[PDB]
Order: C-alpha cells, then structure tokens, then sequence
C-alpha cells in the first residue's frame, strides 16, 4: 500500500531518510574528480558493501502504487569575496583623462578615452572598496596620465564619501571654513569636464549606493554633463580673510600647498568645475536633475543579494513547466534560496580619526597621495563599516514529488541567476524525507 | 621632470 | 488500535515522550563510564524503582496493530577548539630551507626539504593562528636552520597578509613609498626559491581562504615554481633618491638595518626572488597562473563547516538503505546536522595600531623578531578578526520510524563526517515524541 | 482527481512548485522595462523554448 | 488502458512516432565512430537534455 | 657567533 | 559687520 523497498532487506514503512552529501569518502575517490560542491555526484546507498557505481546499478523503490514526496531541507555554505571576478564586483568603466597637450601653435588638446579597471579579488570592507578604486584610477594615471601631459591638478573621476557644501555660505558663495568639512555621509562620485563613469557591467554601483530608478533599462553611465547643477563650492582663503582684518573674502582659493589647481570655472565664480554626484542629487533641480532618474541608497557591501536554485534531476518531479533534459545549465529547478552572505555592520569611530591614524599606521600614503588637495584627498571614512560575511544557511524547501524509482546516484546541483555553478560552495547537503501523497 | 605621485614631506 | 503500553501502569494513548538524556544520576555510575557524550548508554525507563539494567529489561510497548513513528528534536552543545589535533587543524606540512653550505671549491649547496610543524591546540582567531604558523617555521629554523648555515636572510615560506604592491610604480619597476605599504588584505602565503607548502592533510588551508577550484582532486600543494608571475616587487631607495635631489631612483633597497639581503634576482632587476601568492592571483597571467586552479576566498576560522550524524540503533528503525549493525562506525543514521561552530565577526581598528602597541603589551617580539625586514616583518592585523564560537543548537529532524518495541536502554551515538566520535559533545539530549502513523 | 496539467507535457499530480521572480534575463529585457522591484511582470512558464 | 510514457512528460494516447536516424550531431561524435551507415547506434530520444 | 635571532634593540 | 557664524578663533 506505502512500502518502501530497496534490494533485498526488510521492507520499510510510511516515510524514511535519503542522504544526499558531498563529503563520503569512496565516491569522491570515482565518482565527482573533475566537479566541485555545486555540481557532483553521490550515491544515495549507503550500504557500506557495494561497490559506488555497482551501487549506481541499485535503487530505492517507493510503492509504486502511491505518488510520493518527500520534505527537502538543505545545508548551504559558501565563503564568496565581497568583491570577486564571478561576482562582477572586481571591474568597473570611468573615463578618464589620457593626454594633455600643446597643440597647433595656441590649442589646448584634451584627450579623454574610456577604460576598465580591475581589483584584486577579495578585500571587504565598503570604504576601502571605495579606496581600492580611487587607487585604481590612480594606478592608471601612473601608468598613463602623467606621461603624456595631464597634471593631477586635472585628474577626471574620483569616488568620494562627503557633502562638499557643509560650510557653504548663500552670501559669500563660498565653504567659510577654507575646508571642505572632512565627515563622511555617503558615497558620490566626482567628476572632471569631459569625464565620467559607467557601471553597464558591475555591481560596484551597488556598493556605492546609488541605483536608476529603473532598474531594467540595462544601461548605467553616468557622465559629467548629467552632473548639471551640483559643482563642488570653492574654498573662502581663510588666510587672506583674517590676515585682512572693506574684506578679502571673495577671494577663492585657487591652489593649495604643492601648488594644484582647483580648476574653477572663471576668475570670477565661486564655483569649480567639480561635479559631485551626491550634490546633483539633493541639490540640484529635482525635476530634471539626477535625483530624476536615479536613487540614493543604502551601501550594502554583498553587492545585492542574488539567488541560488537547486536541481536534483534524478530524484524529484520536474516542477509544472519545466522540461526535464540533461545540460547542467537547465535542469530543473527544485528550490530557490539566496545566496549565504549577511551584511554586519560595526563602528569604529576611530573612522577619521583612524584615517588620520591609520596612515601611520600603514607605512604609506598610497591612498592619501595627494594630503593636501581638498578634493583629491582621501575621502573620511564613515563611521559604521560593512563588510560581506558568509554564514551557513539551513534553508527550508518544501514536500516536492519524487520519483518512485530512486537512482543509486543522484546528481545535486547549485546553479546562480544566471545559470552556472557557483565556485564559491563549500558545503552542500540535503536530507530527503519522503511520505505518501495520494494513489493510483 | 618625474612625478613620483607621493607626499614624501609627511 | 493506538496504545502505548508499559510493564503495568495506566495505558496510554494516541502519544507520550520518551526521552534520551545522559546526565541521569544512575546510569552515570552503572553504564556508561568508559564512554563520553557522544557514545554513551541510557535507560529510557524515568521510572524511580527498578535498578537500572534491570530497567533494561522492560519496554515501552507502542501498539503493535500500527507502524509508529516519532519527532525527535534535540539538543546539541559542544566546546571544540579551533585548532586542534582530531579535525585536522594543528598541523601543516611546508617545505623549507635546511642547509646553506659552501662546498667542493666554488658551489654554494643549498638542501631543502619538506618538514611537518604542529601548533599547540587552542589558539583561536585568525590572525593569531597566522602568526603561530609563522612562528612554527621560525621555531623550526632554530633547531636546524641556523645551526647549519642559512641566514634568516633566506628563510623559505611565510604566511602574510597584505598587498606587496601597493606602492608600486609602471615605470620606476619600484614600490617608491620605500615600504610595502603595511595594510591587510588577504592571508597569502610567501615562498622564496625552492621551497612552498603542503595542505594536503590539513583544513587550516581553509583558515588561510585559499582553495583548488577542483576540491575532490586529493593534493593541495602550492610550490614556489607555481607562484610564477607575482614576486613581491623592490622598495625604492627612498633615501639615496631625496638626498641625491639624473636621479638615483633605479636603486633598489638591497636590505636594511641589520642588514638582511631581500634576495634579489640580479643586480638590474627591480624585482625580488619572493614569490606571492595574493600576487600571483589577480596580478598574474589569468589563464595559466595560479588563478587557474585555486580560489580566492574569504577565510573563515572554523575551517570547514562539517556535519555530524546521529543515530539511534535500539530506537529507530533504520532508514531505507542502512542495513543494522553493531560496529560503532557504521550504525544507521536518523538525523545529519551542522557541527555547532560558528564565526563571529568583530572590529579592531586597533589592529596595526594595536600590533604597534601590542608588541609593547606582550613583554616579547617573539613574532615580530624581524622588526626591519620589510617581508619576515609581521604581517599586519585585518581589522575584523573573526573567532570561531560554540553555540548550543536546538535542532529539529522530523518523524522517524520506530520499532514498536522500545528496550529499556537505548544506545545514543554522535558520529562525525569519518564516522567516528567527537570528543568535543559537551551536553547532547534528545525529546522523541511517538504517533500513529498507518496500520498492520 | 487532482491533476495539474501543461501544454503538452506529462501531467503531474498532487503539488509543484511555480516561480516568481524578477531576475529572468528574457522577460527582462521585454516585459518590465518601465517598472522596477515592486510593480512587476514575470513569466511563470520556465520552458526554455517560447 | 493504451499510453505511451516517457521519463517524466505528459503521457501520450493511441500513437506517435519514434525516429532512427544517423545524422544526429551528438551521437555521431560519441556512440558511431569506427561504424557506417548500414551498422550504427542512435538514440531514439531526441530530448535536447541528457 | 650565535643568532639569538630576536632585535633585543628595541 | 558681517557675522561669518564660525568661530574661527579654535
């Protein structure tokens, strides 16, 4: 009526367990070699006599008389980076400067040409994140900018974290403080005339907090010109004003130490020809603005939570519309669940006064190369870091219906949104509980 | 004429 | 039709509890004794008279006219160290440098070998298991290294954590800070010429959060010939370049204070014979470095989530295809669940200011000995250390079959994923509550 | 009794599973377009072909 | 009282058609090799899966 | 001639 | 008489 027969033992009764796991030593031996824990095989026997494979011959009979079905909880566990290749968290297009030239007896040449740079894979954190791609832009410029003109005085896209506008006075049109007040408040990007950046192909945008407020027009450039009003204020010469005490005060800073140029607009304007974006977007015009068509959000370092679908082929009912077939990248699909990764948060109000510490700290300022340059330097690092950790999930998945003529090897697979093996598992196992549904 | 990029003063 | 009968009490019906428990003051003395929690012996009886075993002798008698079956819940708590000896994480094989010997006229004789340290159990965070690796091949090198020619000088393989390439410059072939910047990244492992490490038999490969991307091929060995593109780069000759201000720049710091040679490979190249793993990774050729065949991970100090099964023998019915047995190792299995083993995550922004500061607090640079050396230095703490932690875990496996005679003792065994005992069960404890479930 | 059929494929009995969800890489692209995360299509199908 | 099953699709009624054909890409490359066309193997499958 | 092998300097 | 509102003294 329900029986539950296998080989030759002693028939069983209502409900039982099947294991599916990785780790048992003989079929990892044979078997799986060429696979990883997201796409392997395993033998549901577990009768230690038998050969695996021999064992491949034999199967678990479920009456046949019954439809069954059977509970699937799972044991998940990954250890996937923050930012990785696979992810596409490790890449990301900007624009910069490539040449700055002399030209044609009284032509001032810009070239500017679009380029991706990479991260190394792994390093957590959002604000370093943020670091490691200020750097890359760098890293570039090293290897580019310099030797074919363009100063640093000029360098087009930098990620920041401020609001460049805190000491801003309505009158003066300038930052009183001569300091563009160094707390973090969220991500932005900043750019040159003629630059910019595009996320087309990356999550990073994601990290930075910033998202179109619609999603599936595939398309994320963000250039200077959509920057419209929202142009980082000039510096008061803080110096020349109190020293001066008619009043000096519209006087702007121009430079800095190190003598760079704050490249504003005209001998006239308050202004610099800087865009950020976190200005355009609660700053500017509302209704035409950036606030128009994107959207300030959150930061969260796992990049977005994606998820992962499971598949059992040989042991489970391919659900409604799905048709059953035997390429890796369709099977069907039996549970859906995210994929492991949490974002914890910490403080460390030693943020800023940790940056100021943290460069003694490391040996170098080879984030902070340019300490002087309100602009170009290092952005404060925020109070209350993330950081992408991963954590075992025991998912749940519901009763799905089973065949009644169980494999001796099943094969289990973890396939991503996109449809592939997630390299990052390292764990994978489920229990199958199966029972009665109904007869024929 | 080469810039090392890096603040070696501090 | 649905009884629950007992020796000669009050019949009941329909369900009860029947409960599995090892701190019962009788049978502590009596039964189990040369056992622990993990294997241990039990009367189900609760029944104040009766002399256990002689309790043995009763049963709890669910009807005979149904197949019963019962939940069983249960309560899992363990205490197992990070590292230690049974799960495989106080030991490593690592390939080092012997002998340097000045031998037949001209030849310099350089002998290596492979050589396996062990760390003292315990030692938990992540870091700190760094540094008494780091340690080991030290402590190792002051039994033999030394007493047999070769310096620290050339001391093979050494576990990192940082990006010995920030600094660098495209043009210069230089890290021009004149130090490699002291900032944490990922643990990496460093190697100088024919040397490396073995993993093969060791799950601290996971605590470094490097994996093969093909897990199942039994043989983690990472050799210095295998780090091919990716040797830590030269510091500048910060001082002879500032003083000279041709500039001297192309001179590449050939040692440092106490005057320990960084090995490098000519007296023209810029780069030295220390070979990086990190490096190797994302800054080496992608289709045949090492990328190819190994994974950037995040660390993870537990080492590998693994499973422990349980198992009921005189209780349940034993599961479709296990086949009963008394072998210990080979009892059938009711219930899989995670090893309670979690990672907790923190913040020390205190690290690196801290190893600065630590080094004042612990009286002794025992792991720091190399104070100047720019690589033996020790690596730098990453903020956000994680530690594994024991947590209790209130599981829940679903129905299982019972026999319809249960014996008054019934035999309670936690096995792990080699099948074996796990000598870290501090406290395991299991509800069983029978129902009905169809009838003969 | 307690079938659940589909164009033409073998009928299945007693429960399944069908999927909402926004990822999809065909529907995306047609579909939704002018919506976002919380207003929008989806394909329950899931047979490759169509 | 008359079906037709396959694996897990619909069950079909009364007829249909199962084709032996040497040409298929897949079985060629595996299956046949040192046959020819008057002594091969072939699947009669045709599920694009598998 | 023997490396204690620790920077007692410091 | 202008009132900055900054105490730029500290």
């Amino acid at each position: 009526r329900n029986s539950i027969r296998y080989s030759e033992l002693a028939p069983l009764f209502d409900t039982t367990r099947v294991y599916l796991v990785d780790n048992k030593s003989t079929d990892v031996a044979s078997l799986n070699y060429q696979n990883d824990h997201s796409n392997f095989l395993t033998t549901v026997i577990q009768n230690n006599d038998y050969s695996p494979g021999e064992a491949s011959t034999q199967t678990i009979n479920l009456d046949d008389r019954s439809h069954w079905g059977g509970d699937l909880k799972t044991i998940l566990h990954t250890n996937m980076p923050n930012v990785n290749e696979f992810m596409f968290t490790n890449k990301f297009k900007a624009r910069v400067m490539v040449s700055r030239s002399l030209t044609k007896d009284k032509q001032v040449e810009l070239k500017y040409e679009w380029v991706e740079f990479t991260l190394p894979e792994g390093n957590y954190s959002e604000t370093m994140t943020i670091d490691l791609m200020n750097n890359a832009i760098v890293e570039h410029y090293l290897k580019v900018g310099r030797q074919n003109g363009v100063l640093e005085s000029d360098i087009g896209v930098k990620f920041d974290t401020r609001n460049f506008r805190l000491g801003f006075d309505p009158v003066t049109g300038l930052v009183m403080p001569g300091v563009y007040t160094n707390e973090a408040f969220h991500p932005d990007i900043i750019l040159l005339p003629g630059c910019g950046v595009d996320f087309t192909h990356s999550r990073l945008s994601n990290l930075l907090g910033i998202r179109k407020r619609q999603p599936f027009q595939e398309g994320f450039r963000i250039t200077y010109d959509d920057l419209e009003g929202g142009n980082i204020p000039a510096l008061l010469d803080v110096d020349a004003y109190q020293a001066s005490l008619k009043k000096p005060v519209i006087k702007p800073l121009t430079e800095d130490s190190k003598k760079r140029s704050y490249n504003l607009i005209s001998n006239d304007s308050t202004f610099t020809q800087y865009r950020s974006w976190y200005l355009a977007y609660n700053y500017g015009d509302p209704q035409t603005g950036i606030r128009s068509w994107t959207l300030l959000c959150t930061p969260d370092v796992t990049c977005g939570s994606e998820q992962v679908y499971w598949s059992l082929p040989d042991m489970m009912q391919d659900p409604v519309t799905f048709r059953s077939t035997s390429q890796i990248s369709n099977f069907p699909v039996v549970g859906a669940e995210l994929l492991p990764v949490h974002s914890k948060s910490f403080y460390n109000d030693q943020a800023v006064y940790s940056q100021l510490i943290r460069q003694f700290t490391s040996l170098t300022h080879v984030f902070n190369r340019f300490p002087e340059n309100q602009i170009l330097a290092r952005p404060p690092a925020p109070t209350i870091t993330t950081v992408s950790e991963n954590v075992p999930a025991l998912t749940d998945h519901g009763t799905l219906p089973l065949r009644n003529s169980i494999g001796g090897v099943q094969r289990v697979t973890i396939t991503d949104a996109r449809r592939r093996t997630c390299p990052y598992v390292y764990k994978a196992l489920g229990i199958v509980s199966p029972r009665v549904l109904s007869s024929r | 004429t080469f810039n090392p990029v890096y603040p070696y003063d501090t």
